[PDB]
């Protein structure tokens, strides 16, 4: 998939680009055998591409320059120069993960530079190879009669290398590198790179390294991120610095840090271990664009990643994601089928989208220069959509003047009125629930039968799982009514651990006694108060702080509050159950409707709980479509 | 603690072929090197950062391999080839070594030649009598011996200790020594070292008396 | 570029012992590396440290036992091995982890570790000459016998080793705390009795070099 509409070229194109080769004052136009580690920027108006030129061979450790490429015309056409030159002493002198920060009109390249080391960098037992090499870029814009002509003027190259410590908290340094594509300028003006570093046990981490002065000097934050996180990309989103690593083998960590990176928190509630690397999360990781936005007058992030199916450093099928740090929507692939390309950068400029990407054939890199005309497309519709629901719900006048308004702060999912013949769709675009003997009713759906139910994908998300928050808190909210007394005690609502639905975290049930059976992780089950069938009821799950509540028309039940996650280990929700367990497999049959299913990153307050309640016959997406 | 897992554990190889010997990592790292080992020697370094050759070492050393799983060949293999194989990441901490891959080199049939010795009168003098016998230069490596005193089988008191494969020859050797008292083994006429090997169809004998 | 290493030791079990390893062909700063090699154990990578740093990595299977130190201006490295155990028996070698992704190209000769209570003891060498009947001939097989010695080990050669081919010497076994060895030497069949054989024993830990001559079996 490349969307409809959409387009590319092949802008770096391997064993075919030349570029200018200079060496002992003699510049030669000499073909690259790859083209790697992209960087799409817009300086003052001028689109700049930077990458790694490897002239020989593929291979990290070879003969690499950093070739920068620049357009006046949105990429129609484009002068080539290189940016930063290695020392030339030998077959695998290299110029290593460029790492681009634009501010005003200057291009500041930030490079790792070795001299004769034939082995990986992290492997090395000590410095002697390696300098840190900052190179500026200056941007100036001419125009002769009606045509606009750009140069780029590069300085020569300066060592950061005095800006590195001994020693960082309880260990000892070793080399360190940029996280390679793009990194920012903070609100504050401060130029930010997140880096990656490694200590003499070998370990690799990220940390903050940053200038107050221009790029005069540099200081890196105290805190860090975990062990064998590296290229680190950042962003700056709510006054917080958004750290987003590769983690090989692993899920992607994501931090945030308020402090220029003194502090390091992992972003549990939003984004952090969204993102696998590979099917079953099992493969290297890679390189990934990760931008802050305004895309129609919304702030948004995209991110990229190679879904990885082929597995190994492959790294098929490209694909492009957008969230509003609640909700994570998949844009979709934006590799061409089953061709390899890893690392990749989108640009954002004038409200047209692009994006600089590899493809790798056995071996040999490319960089394509792809015009996202269809993906902007979808980003534009899908931002459509939430910004009406969460108008919608915001517009809504609540009952006894109007009271406060309905809450869409944390708001990640919504199932209503809309549903299709097998599935309950997600107002919010993002995560359908699938469903069994569900018959369509106004802003939900009337369950019957054994194995009937909606089910809400949680870790059954699989590779990428968007509702992974909802381990350390959510809230879940849904009307129900019960229409048949049960021969046992039947479900309603529920956060599941196991893909049966047996063992749950924190969950809702009722009996044959007309009462409610509140189920807190594995503590035995108390059944309190009393319910009449037929009668419409409020329903709130709450998890934070591994304590859970249930609230039944807006108060919570007696015994609610108790602990959920015994240990210090963390949960791993299989699913929400809704309306029965959808699993043909449990014997209850739950005979109920539910409506108006609300997923949320937090605990909601008394109060937005209270609201929510009040405001059931109106929340509903049934007029609205 | 990547483990390193060098299979199979024994691997034979025919004079002037090649051969390859794997190492297959837990997990992912950079680059593999590989040693030679025999012992009384110090380890030798063959192939540094996966494929490189170091220095000294003949051409006939290659190296490949990638991530998890890594081959060390030999073009062609010479009699002194028979070693043992070690290779080797220091990619993460702790550094890791294979569990290493031992080369015999195949040859042609080789019969053994037995030499009997009993008792020097010195040992005699004190306690002891130890009657040695050596089986030199023949292969495969398989062989067993059996002692007779007086055509009887005896057991317990033996002794046996072979060399490593020749660096020469490829052929193996093994001595054995049946130890016993002065009077245990003056009360008995007739020693014999028989052992059963491949090149002889009844077992290859040989024998004294001390009738002299 | 060379590592010389410190000489044999023998230790009874829950003693100390420092190892040295310095280098000749001085380079500057760089990671000198230590490797237990036992019997039935390949190599096994104890640690790190850095001349001229003083870094170090340990493998934690070593953590109790081993303490590394190096005296950086004399360019030497030492490993010390504390509460000793027949388990830290072995052949201890230190090599030089190239920066260049850690390959150890120079290693060191290797320091032989002993841990054991048994006495040390000289051996007796014993002459093994043919049997007394035909000596057949087209050549004549002659032996040397060095039993109950501790410890490890004993050096033998034939002629003082004018005699270079034609010996089988074995390894020693081991049998009730003291070690028995044999060495055979086969000579072309006129070469004996004609002329002197003899083999040269030396056990250096009983500071011992006995000489016996292979003499033909008399009368008995
Ligand atoms: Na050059």
């Amino acid at each position: 998939s490349l969307a409809p509409g959409s387009s590319r070229v092949e802008l770096f194109k391997r064993q075919s680009s030349k570029v200018p080769f200079e060496k002992d004052g003699k510049v030669t136009e000499r073909v690259v055998h790859s083209f790697r580690l992209p960087a799409l920027v817009n300086v003052d108006g001028v689109m700049v591409a930077i990458a790694d030129a490897r002239y020989e061979t593929s291979f990290d450790n070879s003969l690499i320059d950093t070739v920068a490429k620049y357009s006046v015309d949105d990429g129609e056409t484009w002068e080539t120069q290189i940016a930063i030159k290695n020392s030339r002493a030998s077959s695998v002198s290299r110029v290593v993960d460029p790492t681009v920060i634009v501010k005003g009109n200057k291009l500041y390249v930030l490079v790792g530079s070795y001299n004769s080391s034939r082995s990986y960098w992290t492997s090395h037992g000590d410095a002697r190879d390696w300098d840190i090499l900052l190179a500026v870029g200056e941007v100036t814009k001419s125009t002769a009669g009606g045509k606009i002509t750009a140069s780029i003027k590069w300085g020569s190259p300066v060592s950061l290398k005095e800006f590195f410590p001994a020693e960082m908290e309880g260990m000892h340094t070793n080399q360190f590198l940029g996280g390679a594509g793009v990194a920012i300028v903070a609100s504050n003006g401060n130029l930010v790179y997140p880096v990656q570093v490694t200590n003499k046990k070998k370990q690799v981490f990220s940390k903050i390294f940053y200038s107050e002065d221009e790029g005069k000097t540099w200081k890196f934050g105290k805190g860090r991120s975990a062990f064998g996180c590296s290229e680190p990309v950042a962003l700056e989103w709510e006054g917080k610095l958004i750290i987003n690593t590769r983690v090989d083998y692993r899920r992607r960590l994501v931090y945030e840090s308020s402090d220029m990176g003194n502090t390091w928190l992992e972003a549990v509630g939003t984004l952090s271990r969204v993102w696998g690397p590979s099917p079953k999360s099992n493969q290297p990781g890679s390189q990934s664009s990760f931008t802050a936005v305004t895309i129609e007058g919304m702030r948004v992030m995209l991110f990229t990643h190679p879904l990885n199916f082929k597995g190994r450093w492959l790294r098929d099928r490209l694909n492009l994601w957008l969230t509003d740090n609640q909700r994570i929507y998949n844009v979709g692939q934006v590799s061409i089928g089953d061709e390899n390309s890893a690392y990749s950068s989108v640009l954002y400029k004038d409200d047209k989208l692009y994006c600089l990407h590899e493809i790798n054939s056995n071996e040999v890199y490319s960089l394509v220069f792809a015009r996202l005309v269809g993906e902007l497309r979808i980003i534009k519709s899908v931002l459509q959509s939430w910004k009406n629901w969460d108008s919608h719900l915001s517009s809504i006048c609540t009952p006894a003047g109007c009271g406060p308004a309905v809450t869409t702060v944390g708001l990640v999912g919504f199932l209503s009125h809309s549903a299709t013949k097998t599935e309950w769709e997600d107002a919010y675009r993002c995560v359908n629930a699938s469903t069994a003997n569900a018959e369509r009713v106004p802003n939900g759906l009337k369950f019957a039968g054994v194995g009937g139910g909606a089910l809400w994908p949680v870790s059954q998300q699989g590779q990428n799982q968007r509702y992974h928050f909802a381990n350390h808190a959510f809230t879940l909210v849904a009307s129900v009514t019960i229409h048949e007394v049960p021969k046992g005690a039947s479900p309603l609502l529920g956060a599941s651990l196991d893909s049966s639905g047996g063992k749950k975290l924190l969950g809702l049930s009722y009996d044959k006694r007309h009462q409610w059976q509140p189920i807190y992780g594995s503590t035995p089950v108390t059944p309190t108060g009393s319910w009449e069938m037929g009668k419409r009821y409020h329903v709130v799950l709450t998890m934070a702080n591994k304590i859970g509540s249930v609230y039944i028309d807006g108060e919570p039940l007696e015994g609610s509050g108790q602990t959920v996650v015994p240990d210090e280990r963390t949960p791993d929700i299989s699913h929400f159950y809704v309306g029965g367990y959808k699993r043909s497999g449990m014997p209850t049959d739950s005979r109920v409707t539910v409506n108006n299913v609300l997923l949320y990153n937090r605990q909601l307050n008394a109060e937005e709980i209270r609201t929510l309640f009040l405001s059931q016959d109106l929340i509903g997406t049934e007029a609205h479509m | 603690d990547v483990l390193m897992t060098q299979t199979p554990t024994i691997m034979s190889a025919s004079i002037g072929e090649e051969i390859t010997l794997t190492c297959s990592a837990s997990s992912s790292v950079s680059h593999m090197h590989w040693y030679q080992h025999k012992s009384g020697t110090s380890p030798k370094l063959l192939i540094y950062i996966t494929s490189y050759l170091a220095s000294g070492v003949p051409s006939r050393f290659s190296g490949s391999g990638s991530g998890t799983f890594y081959s060390l060949t030999i073009s062609s293999v010479e009699a002194e080839d028979a070693a043992d194989y070690y290779c080797h990441q220091w990619s993460t901490f702790p550094s890791t070594f294979g569990s290493g891959t031992k080369l015999e080199i195949k040859r042609a049939d080789a019969a053994p030649t037995v030499s009997i010795f009993p008792p020097s009168s010195e040992q005699l003098t004190s306690g002891g009598a130890s009657v040695v016998c050596f089986l030199n230069n023949f292969y495969p490596k398989d062989i067993n011996v059996k002692w007779k005193i007086d055509g009887s089988e005896r057991q317990n008191g033996v002794l046996n200790s072979w060399t490593d494969q020749d660096s020469k020859d490829s052929t193996y050797s093994m001595s054995s020594t049946l130890t016993l008292t002065k009077d245990e083994y003056e009360r008995h006429n007739s020693y014999t070292c028989e052992a059963t090997h491949k090149t002889s169809t009844s077992p290859i004998v040989k024998s004294f008396n001390r009738n002299e | 570029v060379k590592l010389q290493q410190s000489g044999v030791e023998l230790v009874r079990p829950g003693t100390s012992v420092k190892m040295s390893c310095k280098a000749v062909g001085y380079f500057t700063y760089d990671w000198i590396g230590w490797v237990k090699q036992r019997p039935g154990h390949g190599l096994e990578w104890i640690g790190d440290i850095y001349l001229g740093g003083g870094y170090i990595n340990y493998n934690e299977k070593f953590k109790g036992k081993v303490i590394l130190t190096a005296d950086t201006s004399s360019s030497t490295a030492y490993m010390q091995l504390s509460s000793l155990t027949s388990e830290d028996s072995a052949i201890y070698y230190c090599a030089r982890g190239h920066y260049d992704g850690s390959y150890f190209d120079y290693w060191g000769q290797g320091t032989t570790l002993t841990v054991s209570s048994a006495k040390t003891t000289a051996p007796s060498v014993y002459p093994l000459a043919p049997v007394c009947g035909d000596t057949s001939g087209s050549s004549v097989t002659l032996g040397c016998l060095v039993k109950g010695y501790f410890p490890e080990p004993v050096t033998l050669t034939w002629n003082s080793g004018s005699l270079s081919s034609g010996v089988h010497t074995f390894p020693a076994v081991l049998q009730s705390d003291l070690y028995t060895l044999s060495s055979s030497v086969t000579v072309t069949s006129s070469t004996w009795p004609s002329q002197s054989i003899t083999c040269n024993v030396a056990h250096p830990a009983s500071s011992t070099k006995v000489d016996k001559k292979i003499e033909p079996r008399g009368p008995t």
